[PDB]
């Protein structure tokens, strides 16, 4: 029965005892493999998204620094405004979960600024209470009652609770659920929880792809960026129509004057071409002929969901290649047996690593296809 | 799918298929061609109902010799569940032929779970059921009423109307489940029970219990109708040897003994009755005795012996009675004796453990009551309350225990004990003297099973270790093997739990049971887990008695009120409907999100077929090892008894007793490959049975899991349900754990 102590000394100066280049791109050539799958998927671009945010005793852990509830609103802040920014012509509702019930902090609205301040004065009351899943949706259903047909009424959920307490019957709120056509979206902080799974795939047509679980801090930034795009629509949902819209012209008068829509004096605003009446900001509802009011650059926003650009394929070293150096930035290609040319099968023309990430991320134009003349 | 084996075509009812799956299906195939037993383990997050089913029930539609197949549970509950999967593949197959092919499929239960009168079905109890049936169904009304119409005697319309149609039209050709069986009887008025019974030799397939199959007083019935090359299949059989011995058992106390009496002096009362007034039954049902004539003659088809037999039929006597109880006053004289030798052998003041040889000794010295009238007296019983016009046995319903001793302990001497305590509850102010009767040797009530049928299938998912039931049951086996799960990522978590926070010793033995510092460790950790597990948390204790102990222990320390924020507690309960209701109330908990743990018995109701999987089972929660009651007498002779015929140490045999129902209770978690779960073992004394689990949960039961606390427990708990909560990477799963057609094509042709 003798203990660790006798047996012999752990020498820990034991355990540690005293193509590399083609590991980076063989990573590099598998991970663009999984982009390489990108179609003209119809998307709904007008949306409406009502913001459900979990704020209760199960809120309080330590798990994310330096406790749930601060990091997941520091987090709504940060989405407000990665949001609006890529959905111009969309609004946003919020609403939290507190004390078994379902608090309105925000209405639906198109400005951001609104929903940044509800959220900043929520960072500061402390959550408590148990959750209400029913609660939220029943509210979030109300919200979205009226709303044209023509936008994507959607609701995301961020859940950290793994129980939850409702007056009523769930599965007849994720039945109208599906009736009203709402899709819901969870991300879920601890583990799946099963009506959150059935809510999730229900309402989303049977796909079990939107209840997403986080496994740190970094891919909880990554869940909550992928929401901002636009959500491709399904073939057999079918709501096409026109929507009447008008695109004001900017004034710059000498004296100030009463705005339509706050009822402030504002020097600058922008006239409705339907009523002439002046507004602050864009885009927003005209306060007196009901009509949306947006500039061309909103619209031009949202090309690039439409016709996305076609992902860039590897080129084998067995073949030869055009030029030495990039042909957007001129960059040269290191030598290194390995290639780092990427080549646009629509031009022909060889793109470095660089360009390729900034190409399909921050522009949405290939410069190779634009000066090729047809 | 439909793919191939070496000669059978079989179709599968899925577009998918497990590697474990296809390995099962070979070699059961290989062990109805070769012929004999095999005991397969298989684990249980893989199909295995479907896959029995779609091999067997392909092998009798091909192959010229169209053998029957019988398949046998431990529960009513499993019988609808394979009823389901038996639906679920000839839909399937009648899609792919392009025609619904002559089969028939049906389950076998008791009157209480078939029967649709509006006044006999509100029973609590099946004994009354039947005897309300028999009445109405034994054809005495029937004659009664032919006779003279102005009888009161009333009949059912659900048995009279099966007569104006034929056995082969009672149901249209398929399979029919217990749900579906009783919606199609209703719609037509018919009697499901008896539409079953006199359907079982046209069926193709037919499932049942296993009392159907071990217990002589309901086997012998169904036993006559089925065939004897049929395929016989043995599901969940890890508690077999259980069903064998209960079979063959039985217990008298001083109330029925009293009781006994009253019955007895009725009897006595009523022939005298009857000797007055109609004394020409009494001749007849004489004369027929001396010529020689046996229950089997002089009782219709129609009707069926008052007391049912409790020996095997290969064990009952082909001679006339003796003579001694071959006239009613002269068998009631022998009776009452009986009754009486009885009372006295009750009045012991110590355990007296004693042969059956023994007893009929002491019998034949202080009365004259011989060996041969005993191994009758059920027989003759049965015959005279049938010519006594009994239509209300309440009275006599007492009698037909003192019947099942004398033809019991008559019959057979070896394997058999007595045992005779003056104190049946330690516990109690006054002694309750109470005498058992029981079967050492489980052998006995299997033996005519092996040798009737030639190929026999056991099959379970928790049946380890496999060497242990060839010993205990005496049958060999051509092979006996045990599948290992191809899971490409862990889905079951399997730990053991040996100590507390605290690092104090946990455990659930019974004599500290009512201990602070382990109780509070307990209840801690069925806190801690609480506060993590999703949807669904089952408990399971080593008693009831424990159970009702520590959770009120519990509920004083106040752990219950941590618990019912995160979950609602429901707690098994000895009644069955209440269990049930709890049942329904847990999963609609757990599937609503709300929450629910439940609280049951290692060996209780709902370890013996009830399943947990998905959101209802993602945790188990195992309170101790679920040993017997070591201090119990029937307990310790069944040990000796093992000890000197088959050589199985005292300690080993209770080792795997316990095991082989902790693990019973693992498996009922996982369904699919999807499933995932934690299951931690709470004990010191699990930490060295690592090698008695099933293979499959062995395999997952890491060497660092072998001594964890409940702080390192609940750490690791979180960590693997984050991680099972991930979307698995197809790539990871294509050909390694789920095969698709072409996989499998490319698997023969590598092996071939
Ligand atoms: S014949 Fe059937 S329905 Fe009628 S009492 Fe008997 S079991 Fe019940
Ligand atoms: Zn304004
Ligand atoms: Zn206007
Ligand atoms: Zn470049
Ligand atoms: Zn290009």
């Amino acid at each position: 029965g003798g203990y660790a102590w006798e047996d012999e000394i752990k020498r820990s100066w034991d355990l540690v005892k005293v193509a590399s280049l083609v590991a980076s791109i063989v990573e590099a050539r598998k991970k663009r493999t999984a982009k390489k799958n990108i179609t003209p998927y119809q998307r709904g671009i007008i949306r409406s998204l009502i913001l459900t945010l979990d704020c209760s005793e199960a809120m309080l852990e330590k798990d994310l620094r330096p406790n749930r509830h601060a990091m997941i609103i520091q987090y709504a802040i940060d989405f407000v405004h990665e949001f609006f920014d890529q959905n111009p012509i969309s609004q946003m509702g919020i609403i939290i979960m507190r004390n078994g019930l379902a608090q309105l902090v925000s209405q639906v609205s198109g400005n951001p600024q609104d929903h940044i301040d509800a959220l900043k004065s929520i960072r500061k009351q402390e959550p408590k209470g148990n959750p209400s899943l029913q609660n939220a949706l029943e509210m979030a259903r109300g919200l979205l009652l009226p709303v044209p047909a023509h936008c994507t009424r959607e609701v995301l959920i961020v859940f950290g609770s793994l129980s939850t307490t409702d007056p009523g019957d769930i599965h007849q709120t994720i039945d109208s659920l599906v009736s009203e056509k709402i899709r819901v979206k969870v991300l879920g902080l601890s583990a799946q929880v099963a009506i959150c799974k059935e809510l999730c795939k229900a309402t989303n047509y049977g796909d079990e792809s939107f209840y997403k679980i986080l496994l740190d801090e970094t891919h909880l930034k990554e869940l909550f960026n992928e929401a901002v795009t636009p959500l491709p629509v399904n073939k057999i949902n079918k709501g096409f129509t026109l929507v009447k819209m008008g695109f004001p012209t900017r004034i710059f008068e000498d004296t100030p004057t009463f705005c339509s829509c706050h009822s402030k004096l504002v020097y600058g605003g922008y006239f409705c071409p339907n009523c002439h009446s002046k507004v602050c900001s864009l885009p927003t509802v005209c306060p007196c002929c009901d009509l949306m009011l947006i500039l061309s650059t909103h619209l031009a926003r949202s090309y690039h969901h439409l016709m996305p650009l076609k992902t860039f394929a590897e080129v084998p070293t067995t073949e030869k290649f055009r030029s030495e150096d990039c042909f957007s930035c001129q960059s040269r290609f290191p030598i290194l047996l390995t290639s780092s040319r990427y080549r646009c099968e629509d031009c022909k023309q060889e793109f470095c690593v660089d360009c390729d990430v900034f190409i399909h991320e921050i522009l949405h134009n290939c410069p190779g296809c634009e000066s090729k003349p047809v | 799918m439909k793919f191939y084996i070496d000669d059978l075509p079989v179709l599968f009812p899925y577009p998918k298929i497990y590697p474990e799956q296809y390995n099962y299906m070979c070699d059961i195939k290989k062990t109805l061609d070769v012929g004999g037993n095999s005991i397969l383990e298989m684990p249980s997050g893989t199909g295995k109902t479907v896959s029995l089913l779609s091999l067997t029930i392909a092998y009798q539609m091909h192959y010229p010799e169209h053998r029957k197949i019988i398949y046998c549970s431990r529960t009513m509950s499993e019988i609808e569940k394979a009823l389901v999967e038996l639906e679920n593949l000839m839909d399937y197959r009648t899609k792919e032929l392009g025609y619904q092919e002559d089969f028939r499929g049906l389950g076998l239960t008791s009157r209480k779970n078939l029967c649709l009168h509006p006044e006999v079905s509100k029973e609590r109890k099946g004994t009354v059921v039947d005897e309300k049936c028999r009445r109405m169904t034994n054809g005495q009304a029937k004659r009664k009423l032919e006779e003279d119409p102005e009888a009161n005697v009333e009949l059912c319309e659900y048995h009279e109307n099966l007569y104006n149609i034929e056995v082969e039209d009672y149901l249209p050709k398929g399979v029919f489940s217990f749900e579906k069986l009783l919606k199609y009887c209703e719609e037509k008025t018919l009697c499901p029970y008896f539409i079953v019974r006199r359907m079982i030799s046209l069926c193709n397939i037919i499932i049942y219990s296993y009392h159907y199959l071990l217990d002589p007083k309901i086997a012998e019935r169904v036993s006559n109708e089925v065939s004897k090359d049929s395929i016989v299949i043995f599901d969940e059989a890890h508690n077999i040897d259980n069903v064998c011995i209960e079979s063959l058992s039985l217990d008298l106390t001083t109330d029925a003994l009293r009781r006994a009496t009253r019955g007895a002096n009725a009897l006595d009362e009523r022939i005298s009755e009857v000797r007055k007034v109609d004394s020409q039954k009494l001749q007849d049902e004489y004369e027929k005795l001396v010529q020689g004539l046996h229950s089997a003659d002089i009782l219709t088809d129609q009707e069926e012996p008052f007391v049912e037999t409790p020996v095997l039929p290969q064990d009952l006597l082909t001679e006339a009675i003796p003579g001694n109880i071959r006239r009613a006053e002269h068998f009631v004289s022998f009776l009452k004796r009986l009754i009486e030798y009885l009372k006295t052998r009750m009045k012991v003041l110590h355990v007296i453990s004693e042969t059956p040889k023994s007893f009929l000794q002491h019998l034949k010295q202080l009365t004259f009551i011989e060996r041969k009238p005993l191994r009758f007296c059920s027989e003759r019983l049965s015959l005279l309350v049938r010519t006594l016009e009994v239509t209300e046995v309440e009275d006599f319903t007492a009698l037909k225990d003192i019947a099942t001793f004398a033809t019991l302990i008559s019959t057979y001497e070896e394997g058999f004990l007595l045992i005779i305590e003056p104190y049946e509850i330690e516990n109690a102010a006054v002694p309750n003297p109470i005498m058992r009767f029981t079967c050492l040797d489980a052998s006995i009530a299997i033996k005519p099973v092996f040798e009737r049928f030639s190929s026999v299938i056991i099959t379970s998912g928790t049946i380890s270790p496999l060497d242990m039931y060839p010993r205990m049951l005496n049958f060999k086996t051509v092979l006996q093997k045990s599948y290992a799960m191809t899971l490409a990522k862990k889905s079951f978590l399997p730990m053991i739990i040996t100590k507390g926070s605290d690092q104090v010793a946990i455990s659930s033995r019974f004599e500290i049971r009512n201990d602070p510092s382990i109780v509070r460790n307990y209840g801690s950790m069925l806190v801690e887990f609480a506060k993590i597990t999703p949807d669904g948390m089952v408990v399971f204790f080593p008693s009831y008695l424990y159970m009702e102990s520590i959770v009120s222990m519990w509920q004083t320390m106040g752990i219950l009120d941590e618990v019912w924020k995160h979950k609602l507690i429901l707690v098994e309960t000895p009644d069955a409907q209440e269990t049930s209701l709890a049942l329904e109330t847990y999963r609609k908990a757990c599937s609503n999100g709300r929450g629910a743990i439940l609280l049951s018995v290692a060996r209780g109701k709902v370890s013996e077929g009830i399943d947990f999987d998905h959101q209802y089972g993602r945790t188990v929660l195992m309170i101790g090892i679920p040993f017997q009651y070591t201090e119990s007498r029937i307990l310790k002779a069944r040990l000796e008894f093992m000890r000197e015929n088959y050589r199985i140490r005292e300690n080993d045999f209770l080792s795997f007793d316990a095991m082989r129902h902790a693990a019973q209770c693992l498996g009922r978690v996982l369904r699919g490959k999807d499933d995932y779960g934690v299951m931690v073992l709470a004990d010191r004394r699990f930490s060295r049975k690592r090698s008695q689990l099933p293979k499959w949960i062995a395999q997952g039961l890491s060497d660092a899991d072998l001594n964890l606390s409940t702080d390192m427990a609940i750490s690791n708990t979180k960590q693997f349900l984050r991680t099972m909560a991930q979307p698995t990477d197809p790539k990871d799963q294509e050909g390694v754990s789920v095969w698709s057609y072409e996989d499998l094509i490319k698997h023969q042709n590598s092996r071939k």
